[PDB]
DNA sequence: ACGGCGAATACCC
DNA sequence: GGGTATTCGCCGTGTACCTCTCCT
RNA sequence: AGGAGAGGUA
């Protein structure tokens, strides 16, 4: 709870569930993407928080692009 | 056979199951007649063994049905398959409703109090345990072991690249914590946990009247959170910052509490003739640098400036300013006040009530992180100013009354007299009972009325200023504050403690004229005791009837959820106000809040206010009590 | 894998005679204090 | 409760349980028709309608 | 006030008004009183039969069927064990001795019954009849090498009981109760009618049962209502024997009517001593109530009478001319201790052994028949056994400190064989009832469901003769109090009115109140003081020991007193033990009326002295013909029951005059004879930083380093060596493939060393067993030929320490194979132990008759027959008996397990600071756990510096209303003062004759009991003085306690002021609180709940083996409930994610468990659920009933 | 809380 | 031990 | 024949945790 | 490995 806010991503989707849905899929299409063992061990983030926080900005994703299906 | 098992003992032995005893018992009764009607052996005898075939698969079915207790080594009845399945210690219950967990721990909370609300301090030691596979791949991950067998190795000796690997795999992973019984969804909530040193659990001070904990010996269990659908659940749904209100009304559950509701009624009261009153200040800054140099009290009057903007009920933003009257301890509360906030919120006394509605009115008109932050700020306020204010309590602060003994002697000659009459047989059950036990309920109440006008009242007369002044008496501030005490409570510390009962629940005639300041005597410590057993009984054979009904209604009600946004129905209840048939005692607005309209709600003289399909709101409610609309 | 035990009685299922109802002693239409007779050897019926 | 006096019935009348309740789902472990178990259902009956 | 040898090194200045009339009996009598009536005769107290002989004097003569055999019990002895308390719990026995008894057969010419046993064959002899556990001096029971306790039991007095059970109008009972047999009971109805029943039985009518004359005739005469009118014109029978075998279709369901069988079963229900009696209380209780004594005072069956009676005080109480009985009333209620018990179980065993020798005695055919192989003795052994080892009321002893013993050896339960159970019971029998006062403790119960049914026992409280509890009073004849003692049972005292002890006399013992508080009818009441009788003798009568030790409990809440009590005896005993600043007077009667101070049996003086014995020197010339000398021996770093640590240390110096009585030596938690669970402490009462926020405590760190709480724990583990089928478990040192570094610390055996210091995960002991058969997997046949492993026809059965412990061994104890020629290393060690305990037993003897000859060449130097030429030949039998034995073992002091060959302990002794999470506690209700320790520099200070110890939150005070809380630490500032006004005289002129005078001054300015320093010489003074210097401790009695005009008195001679109040400054800036602070020395204690033991995380462990869950409880690995109300929780937020893998892929989704710990340890994603475990647990086993529980696709 |  | 519920059977409308 | 009026049996009675010995 | 009895914590 340090620079990623719940109420921030209540202005963007529904239900607090739509929520956990959504970030989830991008969340593992974050993790199965590489993402670590390489070169970032103490240098990045949690794929939880990165995914939230795309979804507080109007970053890299909105609810409907998230899918690609 | 693996299900009833066949597992050794110490020393050459078998812990066999009851199951196979009952099997045998059937085995060696099939075989017995089956070779007894081989040889064409009376009927005499083989119907005496096909009665015993019937009994021995009864009770392999189900024993204490139809025969006694058919038993075992132990003079213990020995386990069907239909005990295995049903009951309290069965298998819905107890294994599928139930299931112990890995990735779980224990230990024991302390108080921690410099933590932010969304945060927990955790063991090491318990903390290497719960997440070491997470610990295992970092390490083979970033070049440290090989193969998993030394990283497993050099986890065991505890090396010094391990603890903070350990600091970064917990960094943003959150767990949850859990109290002894679940009475409802608050006693689960998700936290950050921070490594400590130490082997006990820090709790944040606020979150405990959700747990329902406190810091005299209670337990609680760690779980963590394996998937990332799971991790973000913990965050969205369970965490801590997210639970503000109760979910069976709407009133907040972080409001402070004990003593952190001390300081803030301590700092915000006012002494009339204090030591720097008058003075104008300008800022917070001022009041504060004046404050920290020992020439100011923190209960003088002063002047303060303000210039703030404040939300309003329709949701505009108007602009506070000018000069105000305030105190120097409200003035230093000025810093933790957010934007949006009036400053007539702290302009006051600070009890426990006004701090709940501070944190109601932050919650409503600003959201949920400001109100999780102004809660924090009035957590390090009161706890600070509790302190530096050095409060105690000692054996003077218990004032009892000056008219005490007098109202007690005459209260004893009117029972001399009630009895006077008994005596020549002018009553009968009043000239005992009734009359002596009404004396002494209204002569426990007049003390205790006499024992507050004592502890709250004060006086000072130095400028021909004689006059009674409110008390800054210890005692009387902790339960004036609502932070710790009743006024029954305080009444049997320094007033007297009256009449007392015998289980049964009748008044034990002679009353307890002392309290616990002066000492009670041993035949009153004794019939005072009656009461103190019956009280600790119902208690703790009460829980089972109440976690009874809790679970008869869980599994009435288990299946209901909302499903779907509108239903098109246009039927209700006509809800009113609940009366008692003398007075209001619940007004129709606090009931109507919250609920839908089914129908118009046209008034007296005809035109309508709210049509019908809108969710009532605080914004709504008072055109029903404005207009006089009473269903 | 379970195995099975070849009975060379008949033998009721108790919980289809002492479930209370008794859905054996409803087939019938016997009171079970008669069925529990003939269940156990102590009087008999006539089949036919 | 009452298990044996609930299950000879269920048996006797060849009851079938489909499955739609909440404790239902938890004694065979899937998810709980509520919560993010019913939005699961619904974010995803939204992609095979957008693959068509 | 000095007045004893340690009452006078550190004298303690006693408050209070009243007198003393009675001094507290001695507390263990109702454990050692009873063991002693069955075992001991005493002509004193009237018992000239002891009751191990009772039993077997009315059973004895069998006479087997007219065979010329008739076996008489003459007489009976009891034998010495073979060891004594303390070997047995050292090698694993149990403390008995055997019983033997003399009989003696007789027998003639088997003529035509002519006297067929009178003539020939009148063998006598003594035989082995069997053991019988010895209870120690204390009151405990060593069973197995294990102290035990066998707790009192309250149960049903026998009589007749007529009960109402207030539902309809006319309902009436009356029960008969017997010690044992059956339970005949009536009743009524509404309707009129009498009915009876036996044990459980269906109502059958009352008349039925009054055919033992039938005569319906003769029935009205002696019977005046239509109530039997209505019952005989009900009785269908006529006849006798009709009736009877009415009865009998009661007695037996499906049975026929027999001719003999069926009045048998009637004539040997009620009037056989063999199957019922009513055993010397139901006869004289059944003759109070029907009031005659038509029958004697020593027929324990029902008569005739004691029915018709019965039948006829159940119509008239239903007709309003009696009372009827209150079953909760301490008159109705028996107390039965443990010598009852074993008396019982040992008439149970000597039944069938009795019932055996007269059968086998006819199946027995030799010549010259002696009495031993026809008696057995397993049937009365194995049931004694059966008792001590199995039975509910014979429990594990409550060590953890000397309270706790002395208050498990005081406890009265009321479950049990015989009594009720912690469900069935509710409301009633758990309730203070009129009756406790005097009796049992009002406050002392347990605070889970067995709350009201425990129920220890209060001061000065007997159990009489026939099992009532009793009181002491003093007589107010003439209106006069007296001082004749007198014990009253709650029968007796119902008809008397007893003031208090704090009523006001004046100087002629007269009232001078003319209105007080009294108990009337148990009940209070305010009456003239002309109207009463008697008056208690203390003011602690009412309390429990364990509550008198808290001193202010007139200004505590009884709910809170309730758990002061209970949490002294969960205290952790200390390193350095420290007596309390403030008591009651009562701590030193707790340490010694227990065992663990040694106390001098004759006057002497000290002759030697270490930390093992001291030696003492009798003054024969004023003690009796003693041995001249006297030695003590100490017991040293001793295990407990809670693994906590019993330890002696002497107080006594080489030359120092002792007496009978004196304390010569401290033990478990005391110091100079008084009991110290805890340390006194420097308490500032103030909220710090949120650090005391609910309950937490705030420590100093002065304390930790103080080594204030430390305490030392001794675990002992254990290795055996056992006898296994495939191969012989040996105990030597060659571990297979063990790392040669861990081969350091093991001796040349195997062993460990005594004083290592092992850590979690050595060996301690190594002890192999075979093994074959490796057949490993072809993983390790494809890298087995890289290294070319070694074949192992051994294993390691080798014991390690657990995880997480650490310490150092202190002793290590071996007991080899049974009956087996050692080799040249078990019989080596063994012979070295011989040589050297046996010589350690030469030294000790070697001086005690050196002290002995020593004075007997003392008082002729300066006939020599008399006192001299006996002693030499006396010590050499000690040494003798002493020195077999210490060898004289079964090769393994014991059978050794029988498929066991060596049994070897380990001890491992800890110490153990405390830390934050560690549950601490004070004598008045207040609990609390350490949040955090402070340095030194952080902590309020006082002006001259002195910082505080612990801070305490004030809130807590007034919500739970124990304020003796508040005044103990006010009066722990006044001795802390008083005791500073010492030390400041101690350092400038430190002369006897000023320091005579600050005492003076200290002692006796407040108060009426005026020490009287003026006994104790210059070289007292200067030790007193020396003592005094952390402050002069009080004593206030619990209801005649100090006042606070005294507190307020002894604060201003302590240079304070009249509160507890005080300025403390800020450590953390220098600047005062405002507000002045309570500060003092509240007496704090440190529970056996520390945070050590009870953290416990664990990520994966092992499963079981039916459901395939993690297995549970912190000692295999555990694993937490998440229990079904925790599942709602989850439900209630709509987290599905997170209940889907609490049930599925965390406990038993057997395929999944793997695959998620694959997945983590390699960073990846995915999740298959296929259904949890123990669901095909249960469809598979509801398919072992006959039903048919399946999965099915849903096309329709 | 609530019994009586 | 207590309570509440339900099938069983005997005693009057 | 119908309708109560006892009578008797069956099913239920809070959560999590720690320790000991004893049996198999 | 499992069960009984007994105690205790919240
Ligand atoms: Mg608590």
């Amino acid at each position: 709870m340090a620079r990623v806010t719940v109420e921030d991503c209540l202005d963007k989707v529904e239900t607090r569930f739509d929520l956990v849905v959504l970030a989830s899929m991008r969340a593992n299409k974050i993790l199965k993407n590489g993402y670590s063992e390489s070169m970032e061990n103490e240098k990045k983030e949690k794929a939880t928080v990165v995914a939230l926080r795309e979804i507080a900005e109007s970053e890299i994703t909105s609810e409907q692009i998230l899918r690609n299906e | 056979p693996d299900l009833r098992p066949l597992v050794p003992i110490e020393g050459g032995r078998f812990a066999t199951s009851d199951l196979n005893d009952l099997y045998r018992r059937v085995i060696n009764r099939n075989n017995r007649l089956k070779k007894l009607l081989d040889l064409n052996a009376p009927d005499i005898i083989v119907r005496n063994e096909k009665r015993m075939l019937q009994e021995a698969v009864d009770a392999l079915l189900d024993n204490g049905r139809r025969g006694r207790a058919v038993t075992g080594s132990n003079k213990r009845p020995l386990k069907s398959l239909a005990d295995m399945i049903k009951g309290k210690q069965g298998r819905f219950r107890q294994n599928l409703l139930g299931k112990r967990v890995d990735y779980s721990g224990r230990s024991v909370i302390t108080v921690g109090p410099s933590l932010r609300l969304h945060e927990c301090g955790l063991p090491k030691k318990m903390a290497l345990e719960l997440f070491k596979p997470f610990v295992y791949s970092k390490l083979r991950l970033g070049g440290h072991a090989t193969t998993i067998k030394q990283a497993k190795r050099m986890v065991e000796l505890e090396e010094a690249v391990v603890w903070d690997i350990l600091e970064t795999v917990i960094n943003e992973h959150p767990v949850l914590l859990n109290r002894a019984p679940t009475l409802h969804r608050l006693g689960i909530q998700a936290f950050e946990p921070r490594l400590i040193e130490g082997k006990a659990i820090q709790l944040h001070p606020l979150v405990c009247a959700a747990f329902n904990a406190d810091f005299d010996g209670d337990q609680m269990a760690v779980h963590v959170p394996l998937t990332v659908e799971s991790q973000l659940e913990a965050r969205v749904l369970m965490m801590s910052t997210n639970n503000i209100l109760s979910p069976a009304s709407g009133q907040p559950i972080i409001t402070p509490t004990q003593d952190i509701v001390l300081g803030l009624y301590y700092i915000t009261r006012e002494k009339e003739g204090a030591r720097g009153e008058g003075k104008l200040f300008s800022s917070y800054e001022d009041v504060s640098r004046a404050y920290n140099s020992g020439t100011i009290d923190i209960h003088a009057k002063i002047k303060l400036r303000i210039d703030r903007q404040v939300f309003d009920t329709k949701g505009n933003t108007y602009n506070e300013k000018g000069v105000v009257n305030t105190t120097v301890g409200r003035a230093l509360l000025l810093n933790i006040l957010p934007e949006g906030l009036s400053f007539s919120l702290l302009n006051k006394v600070l009890v426990k009530k006004e701090i709940s509605k501070i944190i109601n009115q932050a919650f409503r008109v600003l959201g949920g992180k400001a109100t999780v932050v102004l809660a924090d700020k009035l957590m390090y306020a009161g706890f600070k100013y509790s302190t530096l204010s050095g409060v105690s309590v000692g054996v003077d602060d218990m004032t009892i009354p000056d008219n005490k003994e007098a109202k007690i002697e005459e209260a004893e000659k009117e029972i001399k007299q009630i009895t006077e009459q008994y005596q020549s047989s002018l009553i009968t059950e009043n000239e005992r009972y009734n009359n002596i036990i009404n004396i002494w309920s209204k002569t426990s109440d007049e003390v205790g009325a006499s024992m507050m006008d004592a502890i709250s009242k004060d006086t000072v007369s130095i400028n021909g200023e004689k006059k009674e002044i409110e008390s800054f008496n210890s005692v009387y501030m902790m339960a004036k504050s609502g932070a710790r005490g009743s006024y029954n409570q305080m009444r049997q510390l320094a007033g007297m403690r009256g009449l007392m009962a015998k289980p049964d629940g009748t008044m034990i005639e002679t009353a307890i004229t002392a309290n616990f300041r002066e000492g009670l005597s041993v035949l009153q410590y004794f019939t005072s005791t009656h009461g103190a057993r019956k009280g600790l009984a119902d208690t703790a054979l009460k829980t089972a009837n109440a976690g009874y009904l809790t679970r008869r209604l869980v599994d009435v009600a288990q299946d209901l959820v909302v499903i779907e946004e509108d239903c098109g129905t246009d039927d209700g209840l006509m809800f009113s106000a609940i009366v008692e048939d003398g007075e209001v005692k619940v007004p129709l607005v606090e009931r109507a809040l919250g609920r839908t309209l089914a129908a118009d709600v046209v008034t007296e003289k005809g035109v309508v206010l709210l049509e019908a399909g809108t969710l009532l709101d605080e914004n709504l409610v008072e055109l029903l009590d404005d207009n006089g609309i009473d269903m | 894998r379970m195995g099975h035990i070849d009975l060379v009685c008949p033998v009721v299922h108790i919980w289809y005679l002492k479930s209370l109802p008794s859905r054996i002693g409803l087939f019938l239409d016997m009171p079970l204090k008669n069925v529990e007779k003939v269940l156990y050897f102590e009087s008999y019926i006539v089949t036919d | 409760q009452e298990t044996t006096r609930v299950l000879t019935e269920a048996s006797i009348n060849s009851q079938i349980d489909n499955l739609r309740g909440l404790k239902e789902n938890v004694l065979i472990g899937r998810l709980i028709p509520a919560g993010t178990g019913l939005a699961v259902r619904k974010e995803s009956a939204k992609i095979e309608k957008m693959r068509e | 006030m000095s007045y004893s040898y340690a009452e006078k090194k550190r004298i303690r200045k006693e408050f209070g008004v009243l007198p003393h009339i009675l001094d507290v009996p001695y507390l263990l009598s109702i454990q050692t009183e009873s063991y002693k009536k069955f075992l001991t005769v005493d002509a004193a107290k009237g018992r000239l039969h002891s009751g191990l002989e009772i039993v077997l004097k009315q059973s004895f003569p069998v006479e087997s069927k007219n065979g010329q055999y008739e076996l008489h019990y003459v007489d009976y002895q009891i034998g010495e064990p073979t060891f004594d308390e303390t070997e047995c719990q050292v090698r694993g026995a149990t403390y008995d001795a055997p019983l033997n008894v003399k009989l003696r057969l007789v027998v003639y010419n088997k003529d035509a019954l002519p006297n067929e046993k009178i003539v020939e064959d009148i063998r006598e002899e003594y035989v082995y009849m069997g053991d019988i556990p010895l209870m120690t001096t204390n009151g405990t029971f060593i069973i197995n090498g294990t102290e035990r306790v066998v707790v009192s039991q309250l149960h049903r007095s026998p009589g007749a009981f007529f009960s109402k059970d207030d539902s309809e109008e006319g309902a009436f009972s009356a029960r008969i109760i017997p010690y044992r047999g059956s339970w005949l009971d009536f009743e009524f109805d509404s309707k009129g009618i009498i009915w009876a029943r036996i044990d459980r039985k269906r109502k059958f009518c009352a008349t039925v049962i009054l055919k033992a004359l039938g005569y319906t005739q003769e029935q009205i005469l002696e019977n005046r209502g239509r109530y039997i009118s209505d019952t005989l014109k009900y009785d269908l029978t006529r006849n006798t024997d009709e009736a009877l075998v009415e009865i009998y279709k009661v007695l037996r369901p499906g049975d026929p009517p027999a001719a003999a069988s069926v009045k048998a079963l009637f004539e040997g229900l009620f009037f056989i001593e063999s199957r019922y009696s009513l055993s010397d209380i139901g006869r004289m209780k059944l003759n109070a109530r029907l009031g005659s004594d038509k029958v004697s005072k020593d027929i324990y069956t029902l008569e005739n009478s004691d029915i018709v009676g019965v039948i006829e005080e159940l119509i008239n109480i239903r007709d309003g001319k009696g009372k009827v009985d209150d079953i909760d009333h301490l008159g109705n209620r028996r107390v039965r201790s443990v010598g009852e018990m074993v008396e019982n179980q040992f008439r149970i065993g000597l039944y069938r052994v009795e019932k055996g020798i007269r059968e086998s005695m006819s199946l027995v055919h030799k010549d010259k028949l002696m009495p031993k192989d026809i008696v057995n003795s397993k049937p009365i052994t194995a049931a004694i056994k059966e008792f001590f080892t199995s039975g509910a009321l014979s429990q594990f002893m409550d060590q953890d400190n000397p309270l706790s013993e002395v208050t498990h050896k005081r406890r009265i339960s009321a479950l049990g064989p015989g009594g009720l159970s912690r469900d069935r019971a509710g409301f009633e029998v758990r309730d203070v009832h009129a009756t406790h006062y005097g009796r049992l403790c009002p406050i002392e119960t347990p605070e889970g469901p067995n709350i009201g049914l425990i129920n220890s026992l209060a001061s000065y409280a007997r159990v009489n003769d026939y099992g009532f509890l009793e009181a002491p009073y003093r007589k107010v004849v003439d209106g006069k109090v007296t001082d004749e003692i007198e014990y009253l049972s709650a029968i007796d005292e119902d008809n008397y009115v007893i003031a208090q002890a704090s009523t006001k006399l004046d100087e002629n013992n007269h009232f001078v109140e003319d209105i007080i508080q009294c108990r009337s009818g148990g009940e209070a009441i305010f009456t003239e003081s002309s109207r009463v009788q008697y008056m208690d003798v203390s003011a602690k009568q009412m309390v429990s020991a364990a509550a008198a030790l808290i001193p202010f409990l007139e200004h505590d809440d009884a709910n809170r007193v309730l758990m002061g009590a209970n949490m002294q005896r969960q205290a952790v005993p200390t390193l350095k033990s420290e007596k309390p600043l403030v008591g009651t007077g009562m701590e030193k009667i707790v340490a010694r009326d227990s065992g663990n101070c040694i106390i001098a049996r004759n006057v002497g003086e000290v002759a030697e002295v270490d930390s093992n014995r001291i030696v003492i020197k009798v003054d024969t010339e004023k003690s009796q013909t003693s041995n001249l000398v006297d030695i003590y021996s100490l017991t040293k770093f001793k295990r407990s029951n809670k693994n906590t640590c019993i330890n002696q240390r002497p107080i006594v110096n080489v030359g120092d005059k002792v007496e009978a009585g004196d304390i010569l030596a401290d033990g478990f938690a005391t110091d100079f004879g008084e009991l110290s669970l805890g340390h006194n402490l420097m308490v500032a009462f103030m909220p710090w930083n949120g650090y005391n926020f609910e309950d937490s405590i705030l420590l100093s760190e002065r304390i930790v380093k103080d080594d204030k709480y430390t305490s030392i724990h001794i675990e002992e583990f254990t290795c055996v060596a056992r006898d296994t089928k495939l191969g012989p478990e040996e105990i030597t040192a060659d571990i297979p493939n063990v790392s040669e570094s861990s081969l350091a610390k093991l001796d040349e055996s195997g062993i460990v060393h005594i004083g290592a210091n092992v850590e979690a995960g050595d060996i301690l002991v190594a002890k192999i067993t075979p093994k074959a058969e490796q057949q490993l997997t072809p993983e390790e046949r494809l890298l087995r030929a890289i290294f070319n492993e070694k074949a192992s026809n051994v294993v390691d059965s080798s014991l390690r320490m657990p995880s997480g412990t650490s310490g150092t061994v202190i002793n290590v104890q071996v007991f080899e194979n049974d009956k087996g020629g050692k080799s040249k290393r078990a019989l080596k060690i063994e012979k070295e132990l011989i040589d050297k305990a046996r010589k350690d037993f030469d030294e000790e003897f070697a001086v005690i008759e050196s002290v002995v000859k020593s004075s007997i060449e003392q008082e002729v130097v300066g006939e020599k027959v008399q006192n001299a030429r006996e002693y030499y030949e006396e010590a050499k039998i000690a040494i003798d008996a002493k020195f077999e034995a210490k060898k004289k073992s079964i090769t393994q002091s014991n059978e050794l397990s029988p498929g066991v060959l060596k049994t070897v302990k380990v001890f491992v002794a800890i110490k153990k600071r405390i830390q934050p999470g560690d549950k601490m506690a004070g004598r008045h209700g207040n609990k609390g756990v350490v949040s955090r320790v402070l340095p030194v520099e952080d902590m309020p200070y006082m002006e001259d510096g002195t910082p505080v110890d612990v801070c305490l939150n004030p809130l807590g005070i007034p919500s739970r209303m124990n304020i003796g809380q508040i005044l103990e630490a006010h009066l722990g500032l006044a001795s802390y003062g008083l005791g500073k006004k010492i030390e400041k005289t101690l350092e400038k002129t430190r002369k006897a004759a000023e320091l005579r005078k600050t005492l003076e001054e200290v002692y006796n300015s407040v108060g009426d009991k005026k020490v009287n320093l003026e006994a104790l010489n210059d070289e007292e003074i200067l030790t007193l003085c020396d003592n005094l210097k952390g402050g002069v401790p009080i004593a206030t009695p619990v209801f005649d306690g100090a006042k606070e005009e005294d507190i307020k008195s002894l604060l201003k001679i302590g240079g304070f002021a009249t509160n507890g109040q005080m300025k403390l400054f800020d450590g953390r800036t220098g600047k005062p609180f405002d507000r002045h602070v309570t500060v003092g020395y509240m007496y704090m204690l440190k529970l056996d709940h520390l945070v050590d033991d009870k953290m416990h995380a664990r990520s994966t462990g092992s499963y079981s083996l039916v459901t395939q869950q993690p297995l549970g409880g912190k000692a295999q690995f555990g694993g937490q409930r998440f229990g079904e109300m925790e599942v709602w929780a989850l439900q209630a937020y709509g987290a599905a994610y997170t209940l889907r893998e609490m049930l599925t892929v965390k406990s038993d989704d057997i395929a999944g468990r793997s695959k998620m710990y694959k997945n983590i340890v390699d960073g990846k994603l995915t999740m298959n659920v296929d259904v949890p475990e123990s669901f095909n647990v249960l469809r598979n086993e509801v398919r072992a009933l006959g039903i048919d529980m399946d999965f099915d696709y849903s096309s329709e | 809380q609530l019994t009586m």
